[PDB]
């Protein structure tokens, strides 16, 4: 079914409405053009950041200005860059094209939708460097933004108007860990309700194209692109748009959180948009500092994730949660990039390839990860239930030391040690496998009310996965109400503990014994 | 799982092949209508009806 | 007229200054000449920047020994061209596309240009399907992706060329499509034995091999891989039927860039490498890849300089890859062939949805034992084995055991050895490393697990020191 | 989602129909208004539309435009304006073959300082009392030059400068502004003008002579050589002061292109007379009356009176484009065709 | 007429033109305004170097996003100056002395230009005195310096934040006081929740709070110290009162000064701090001190990069403080408050 | 290939000071007869695990 005099008219109605009436304009000319970057003698009016078109569709960004020329960098097609070319000023700062019609889309660092799905129909546009709520705009952080990661909700909780990064080498799980976080507000989306949604971009700077691909099958896999907008800046783009993806991804839901919305925005990998500024300024020959960078890259990324706040409430109480990603080199927390994104957040999820490679799934070192936040980002029943955690993990993992010698130990010692064997299988988790916090709640609950202690070290996955099964199909009043009141009063953990009695005498061991205590 | 996509995987072959021959039908109807459009554009260039 | 005048020579780079109006578009391929009889050649030049004024720097693909400032360049309108079409297979191509097998064929083929942009995002689809190899390690813990990008990394000297002629052997000697080599900055011995090796091995008639090896300059050595990469791009998108693509060291590439980086003026970028480091390895690998219904499967080596896997070059290269094996210094000192690293290699298809629940439970199961024993050697090295509980000291036999059983005879090996090789199918390869993890062979003593095949070499070799399976 | 496939290659298919019929339609309406165009009286049509259009423009912001003072960093655009107005009383009552004389005389000079840099480092040193470099002046050119061009000289090092070559630049820039005075008491006043214009747009088609009188290493005899006879040979250079001011750059050009250097004579000459030169095109060469309403709109427009040349091309199909300063007033409808191509959907 | 005009615009860095008789002084404050409507704003420029031929290099202090060349440049004729007085207490003030709680606060105060002189030799006390607190382990274990540097090294959860407004609280009444707070570097989230803790404790009416924040160019970052510390030295000299000042993170000081000397294209040092990485933390930790009889004491804390306490930075740090006091997460979670670490922490 | 000669092996009295372990030859069996061939054949990985 083709809508054949459809496109007539329309060309048709597009081309008798063509009237373009000419008037002045100042234009410069291209004088040198090399490596992306190109300078352009004349236009006496453009202003830094301003928008360049030069011939053939092409689009530039003014960063250097000087009594000679003004030096620029292209977006895309630079190989048709020519000196003596004709350039001509746009009058306009880099702007993005936002709304809701960027849900479920995959776009350029321009708002150019590259999935090939059709136009984008945007409420109005919005600059890329308006400046981030003042420090009397805004409010303490209060509300949880579950990520459905157990570790992570229980340790290091991020709350709506947080910057939680996710650092840690390569193949240590930090994709994994932030869309699985994306896919955790597919509840929140079916709600309805404005207050719990949760919209959702995902930055992809610097990636191979068929892994932003995969990334968004993951994510249609799950229904979450009903509130996900993808920002695309591949790994075969300029180094502009490498360099101007987050602060589209970040005009975006940008004007969500200004309309009461709550967003949650990841940055894959800022290393790369790092990478891309400094090959910028390198070209344009800024002067380097440590690891060659420009000097304002420090600059460049505390201007980009101090834009994530929580909204006052005169200024309609929105929110944009920050998850920023950073790949170390060897556990090298220390290097430049690492250290200047680690001093701007809030928090810190330190992902290592050797918790990895022992099964720990995901890999978070516990005892470094941390959340400037803290409780004030969980519920009650959480705050409740994982007080007990962090200590508990600490003094498991003073004790690793003497596994071996459980009998040249205090009672008191061998209980931790057990204990902590327990909880560091209790924290693992399958992935793109999130849990909603009612659950999460009652797996810590199972973990430090002390009802694993019976159970194998190597059975305690599979007694909570069947425990969560059986209280989902028989026992749904006490998640439903753990949901409803954000607490586990005392009835409601009364139940939680005959249900768990009555499903460890009917569950069977991988040892053949039995779990009743 | 598979039996649904493997079936949609052929009623993608099916409308691959028939929207082209919609596509290359119409190429044909379209090419009555090109005048118009090129008299009004060079119409509205100029300013003129000619 | 529209002619040219050579204004600098420094080494590679060449300044050229043009009329008004008659200024060349950059990668534009110019040809200056070199009439000293000893030397007398056609340089081409790759227009690399517009210096204004009607300059214009460009980079050599010959040696410029023997060029004078003042001659005349020409401008031949277009970037590089290299031969297309089935006519290409069989045959050893230049990085400027001249036959070195044959010269003067293909002058009349169709050309395309080496400079393209990668597929539409909208074309793009990931590939999720095993590729099996026959060696145990690739099989069990990086397992190869079909129409996939796979990698080899590894330090100087460590495996990469064997592994990748054994990969040309595995792979495509019973492939039924087209293949492309690209060597790129290496060898020329061993592109000479690659050639007569794919001739008797009666392969070569299904293989395009194009070479610019580490005797030529810095454009040869920065364009062959685009030359081998417009082949495979022409047997993918027109021919249509599943391209393989081997690359010998891709960072040559990146390395050519930074030896004519300051000479083009660019400000260095950390570690000495150009600030355009990133971006050019990006416009070249996201070229190597399948389409939708487009299979290339791409094997590349990646050299890691100074075994220092936290380089640059290695650790941007790590972004545009499927399945990476990583070769080390450490495993190769042991003498463990193939030196994979098995903790640090990878792959994304390693997963319980595509290659099954067992397949992941022991490649896991693996990889755990493995880092546990890591995790004990510096206790063994000072303490001693005797400080260890019952319980690690089995696991550390187990994880001997282990590491000696991931090592293997390679059929590209032979040459080093002199035994022959062998090939273990994944089913055999998992059920022995789930018998290795439970302990069935801690009675075996370490050696007869080392290099190897299956479970029957296993039997044989340990019977021939006095043991039973 | 697999219905979300097929509706989206449907919709990507539809949009392929779309512009390709959009360039189908866009190359048609070239076709009629190429073949459209051929109608003289239409070319006149569609110059007189373009102005009646330019008459609701107006105006403006353009200041100022002054050749030389535009690349003069600092200290140097004091330095030649007290020196112009030095000349501007100093100038009035000479007579023609004194200024012929000064011109020769501080071109002479000019090669001079040009030719040895190290002399015009001790020449361009600040000091806000330069009798030293008055008596290097008085004890290095005194017993060979005239009066009136020491004299000028000597006002000339009585300021200080950016670098060393401004000078040189200042002066050959005086002697410029002294053969058009000669040239202006003569009658010729902008005679001079259109000679200039007519001969750049010349050499401009000559890549070759053009280029190789940029020879930055032949000796300035061989470069006036080259420009005598290939200037002196008929009607086509009748003006008798243009000879010694194209001699002038020929030989003391210093690396700039003759192109260029050429072009910037004019926009010298025009700017003598307080004027501004606007470049435009068209199809075919106007009809004068064309020319006037031109003119005074665009005199209009910019607040400044102007002069107009025309870079006649038919490759405009019309309409005009003025490219006064740096801003650019584009509506031929070559340039409207290229437009509605690019905003095709 | 002795305005000047933009010239170069690279990032934050702007040269400015200006007549021949009208070059600005070093550290001078220029104003330049954008007018592109989506980013208007006021420009103020310090003025870096001079770089000859009317040339002045200026780091600006507010992004440059939307600035042109030509546009006219006015000169105030002095530094950058912050709004003294008893006015400045219960307010926040960013670098540049703009009251963010209240826009247009304190534009008819007295303003004191940033960049002064420590003490004179003469007026230097050679005798050291200690600060009687009131806390049982700072006075026991780790006593303060009247005058002196205190390192704090506490994070998170372990009551630095109480502790903070346990010396606001004992310096206004013990010593009839001030309190200046100073975050250089800080997180708008952090600052915010200082402002709400400190109205709700009722302590604000005590202290002055001055924030430069990360999301700024590294010039306010870099002068946000001093801005305050001119606020306390205006507290201690003029009023005659006791000071407590509060660096936030005094590492991120050097962290932007660092930045702007790689700005300004001065050649690195060694790791890679400005070569005047000790000079400008000497020109900054000499004004505090004691003087005729009223002084100023300073709790800074100190970030120590890859825990290396021979990094130029802390070294240059340590060169100036007089006591150390770590806050204990072990000590917080037995109860103890303050959580004092009474074996981590010292004093000379 | 490389020969990578140590001090400590020097000191130990292995001379020639080689590294088993790191040297190796690209060509192999190749560059040798027969005879060596076949009696030296994995003496250097049996080295490399001793
Ligand atoms: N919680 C988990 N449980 C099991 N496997 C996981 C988990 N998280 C990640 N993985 C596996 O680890 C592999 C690498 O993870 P992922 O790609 O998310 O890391 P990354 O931080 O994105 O690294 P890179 O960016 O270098 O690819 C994936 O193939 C994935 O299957
Ligand atoms: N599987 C193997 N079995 C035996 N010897 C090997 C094996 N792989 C490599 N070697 C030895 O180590 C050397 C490594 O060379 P190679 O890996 O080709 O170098 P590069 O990795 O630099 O390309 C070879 O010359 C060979 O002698
Ligand atoms: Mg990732
Ligand atoms: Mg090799």
């Amino acid at each position: 079914t083709i809508p054949a005099d459809d496109i007539q008219s329309a060309i048709e109605e597009y081309v008798s409405s063509f009237t373009a009436d000419t008037s002045r304009e100042e234009v410069g000319t291209v004088v040198d053009a090399g490596d992306g970057i190109a300078h352009v003698e004349g236009l006496p009016s453009v202003m830094t950041q301003e928008l360049l078109e030069f011939p053939g569709g092409i689009l530039g960004v003014a960063l250097n200005l000087d009594e000679h020329s003004v030096g620029a960098v292209i977006l895309g097609d630079f190989e048709n860059i020519e000196e003596g070319q004709q350039v001509k000023r746009t009058g306009e700062v880099l702007s993005v094209p936002v709304g809701d019609g960027f849900l479920g889309r995959v776009v350029n660092p321009l708002g150019q939708p590259i999935d090939g799905r059709g136009d984008v129909d945007s409420d109005t546009r919005r600059a890329l460097e308006l400046q981030a709520p003042s420090v009397v705009h805004r409010q303490g952080v209060k509300e949880p933004l579950q990520t459905g990661i157990k570790a992570i909700d229980a340790m290091t909780p991020i709350g709506r108007g947080q910057r939680q990064l996710i650092i840690g080498d390569r193949k240590t799980g930090k994709t994994a860990v932030c869309v699985d976080t994306i896919l955790n507000q597919r509840q929140n989306w079916e709600s309805g309700d404005p207050k719990k949604q949760v919209r959702c971009v995902y930055v992809a700077i610097g990636q191979k194209g068929t892994t932003i691909a995969a990334v968004r099958r993951t994510l249609e896999e799950g229904g979450a692109m009903d509130y996900t907008t993808i920002v695309a800046a591949a790994a075969s783009e300029s180094a502009g748009f490498k360099w101007l993806a987050p602060y589209t991804g970040s005009a975006i839901a940008q004007h969500w959180m200004y309309e009461g919305k709550h967003v949650l925005i990841i940055f894959d990998d800022l290393t790369k948009q790092a990478e891309a500024y400094r090959a910028i300024s390198l070209l344009l020959r800024r002067p380097p500092g440590r690891e060659a960078y420009p000097g304002d890259v420090f600059y460049l990324h505390s201007r980009l994730l101090e834009r994530c706040a929580k909204l006052s409430d005169d200024l309609g109480g929105g929110s944009l949660t920050g998850l920023p990603i950073i790949e170390t080199k060897a556990n090298d927390i220390s290097a430049y990039i690492p250290t200047n994104v680690i001093s701007i957040t809030d928090g810190q999820c330190f992902l290592e390839t050797d918790l990895f490679n022992q099964g720990v799934r995901p890999a978070i070192n516990v005892g470094v990860s941390v959340s400037r936040v803290g409780g004030a980002a969980q519920i009650k029943a959480m705050k409740e239930v994982a007080g007990s955690l962090r200590l508990d993990l600490s003094q498991y993992r003073e004790l690793e030391a003497f596994a071996a010698f459980a009998s040249d130990l205090d009672a008191a010692s061998k209980a931790q040690l057990e204990r902590g064997a327990r909880l560091v299988e209790l924290l693992k988790q399958p992935q793109s496998q999130p849990m909603p916090v009612e659950e999460q709640v009652v797996s810590i609950f199972l973990g430090t009310g002390g009802h694993l202690d019976s159970v194998p070290v190597e059975d305690v996955r599979r007694f909570e996965t069947e425990l969560l099964d059986h209280m989902r199909a028989s026992e749904e009043e006490i998640l439903t109400e753990i949901r409803d009141s954000q607490k586990l009063t005392e009835e409601a953990a009364d139940k939680l503990t005959e249900v768990i009695k009555n499903f460890k005498k009917g569950f069977a061991a991988t040892g053949g014994g039995s779990v009743v205590p | 799982r598979v039996r649904a996509e493997q079936q949609v995987a052929s009623t993608l072959q099916t409308a691959h092949e028939q929207l082209k021959r919609e596509r290359d039908a119409v190429e044909l109807d379209l090419r009555a209508h090109v005048g118009t459009m090129s008299a009004t554009l060079a119409s509205r260039i100029l300013g003129v009806d000619l | 007229d529209t002619s040219g005048r050579v204004v600098r020579v420094t080494g590679p780079v060449v300044d050229v200054e043009f009329p008004r109006g008659s200024i060349p578009e950059l990668f534009n391929a110019l040809h200056a000449e070199i009439t000293f009889e000893s030397l007398a050649k056609t340089l081409t030049l790759e227009v690399a920047q517009h210096l204004g004024d009607n300059l214009v720097r460009t980079i050599s693909l010959q040696p410029t020994d023997g060029l004078v400032r003042g001659v005349e360049v020409i401008d031949t309108g277009r970037s590089i061209s290299v031969p297309v079409g089935e006519g290409v297979k069989g045959h050893v191509f230049n990085a400027l596309g001249d036959c070195l097998d044959e010269p003067g064929y293909g002058e009349k083929f169709e050309h395309w240009s080496i400079h393209r942009k990668p597929p539409a995002f909208e074309e793009l689809e990931p590939r999720t399907e095993m590729l099996e190899t026959g060696l145990k390690v690739v099989d069990l813990l990086t397992p190869y992706v079909r129409g996939g990008k796979i990698a080899l990394f590894g330090g100087a000297g460590v495996g990469k060329t064997v592994l990748i002629q054994e990969m040309i052997n595995r792979i495509a000697r019973n492939f039924g499509g087209t293949s492309v080599f690209a060597g790129v900055g290496e060898r020329t011995r061993e592109g000479n034995d690659l050639w007569v090796e794919l001739a008797e091995a009666n392969v070569l008639k299904d293989t395009a091999l194009v070479f610019g090896q580490m005797d030529e300059p810095p454009g040869t050595r920065m364009r062959v891989a685009l030359s081998a990469l417009t082949m495979a791009e022409w047997f993918r998108d027109e021919q249509g039927q599943d391209v393989l693509l081997f690359i010998d060291n891709i960072f040559r590439f990146t390395q050519a860039g930074s030896e004519v980086s300051t000479l083009l003026g660019r400000m260095p970028s950390a570690v000495g490498y150009q600030p355009t480091l990133a971006d050019e390895m990006g416009e070249l690998q996201e070229r190597i890849t399948s389409t939708r219904g487009r299979s290339i499967t791409s094997m590349q080596a990646v050299y890691v300089p100074a075994d220092d896997y936290t380089d640059p070059a290695p650790a941007t290269t790590f972004a545009h890859l499927d399945a990476t094996t990583e070769l080390s210094r450490a495993v190769f000192s042991k003498g463990i062939f193939p030196a994979v690293d098995p903790l640090a290699s990878s792959s994304t298809i390693l997963d319980p949805s595509v290659v099954g629940d067992e397949h992941y439970r022991v490649a896991q199961e693996v990889i755990r034992i493995l880092q546990r024993y890591k995790d004990l050697q510096d206790i063994i090295a000072i303490l001693g084995i005797d400080e260890l509980s019952e319980e690690d000291k089995q696991l550390v036999n187990r994880a001997r055991r282990i590491e000696r059983f991931l090592s293997q005879n390679m059929m590209a090996a032979e040459q080093f050895t002199g035994q022959p090789g062998s090939t273990v199918p994944v089913k055999e390869t998992i059920e022995a490393f789930d018998r290795l993890c439970k302990g069935d062979f801690d009675h075996v003593p370490e050696q007869a697990f080392f290099l190897i095949g299956g479970l029957d070499d296993l039997a044989k070799k340990a019977e021939s020191l006095g043991a039973k399976l | 989602q697999g219905a979300r496939q097929v509706d989206l290659i449907r919709a990507q298919l539809t949009r392929q129909l779309r512009l390709e019929l959009g360039h189908e339609s866009v190359r048609q309406a070239r076709e009629l208004v190429r073949n459209h165009v051929a109608d003289q009286a239409q070319q006149s049509a569609t110059v007189d539309r373009f102005l009646d259009q330019l008459d609701a423009m107006a105006p403006a912001t353009a200041d100022v435009d002054y050749p030389l003072l535009a690349k003069m960093r600092s200290a140097s655009r004091r330095a030649l304006t007290s020196l112009v107005d030095w000349f501007g009383t100093m100038a009035q009552d000479l007579d023609h073959q004194g200024l012929t004389t000064l011109a020769g005389e501080l071109v002479s000079v000019a090669r001079l300082l040009d030719r040895e840099a190290v002399v015009t480092r001790y020449l361009t040193v600040p000091a806000e009392d330069a009798t030293p470099r008055i008596r290097l002046i008085e004890r290095l050119v005194s017993g060979k030059v005239g009066a009136p061009t020491l004299e000028v000289l000597r006002t000339a090092v009585s300021k200080r400068w950016s670098a060393n070559s401004d000078l040189i630049d200042a002066i050959e820039h005086v002697s410029r502004q002294a053969l058009l005075e000669l040239a202006e008491r003569a009658g010729q006043v902008d005679e001079v003008e259109d000679q200039l214009f007519r001969f750049s747009r010349i050499l401009d088609v000559q890549p070759r002579l053009a280029i190789l009188l940029g020879d930055c290493a032949v000796p300035a005899e061989g470069r006036v050589r080259l420009l005598r006879k290939v200037l002196e040979r008929a009607d086509s250079t009748v003006n008798p002061v243009v000879v010694a001011l194209l001699s002038h750059t020929v030989e003391l050009l210093r690396g700039q292109a003759v192109e260029e250097a050429v072009l910037f004579l004019a926009e010298v000459a025009v700017a003598r007379r307080g004027e501004i030169v606007a470049q435009v095109g068209a199809a075919a060469e106007l009809s004068d009356a064309q020319r006037t309403r031109l003119t005074e709109v665009l005199s209009r427009i910019y607040g400044h009176p102007v002069t107009v040349q025309l870079h006649i091309d038919a490759a405009l199909l019309g309409g005009l484009s003025i490219a006064v300063g740096d801003e650019v007033i584009d509506g031929t409808l070559s340039s409207r065709l290229a437009a509605a191509e690019a905003r095709l959907p």
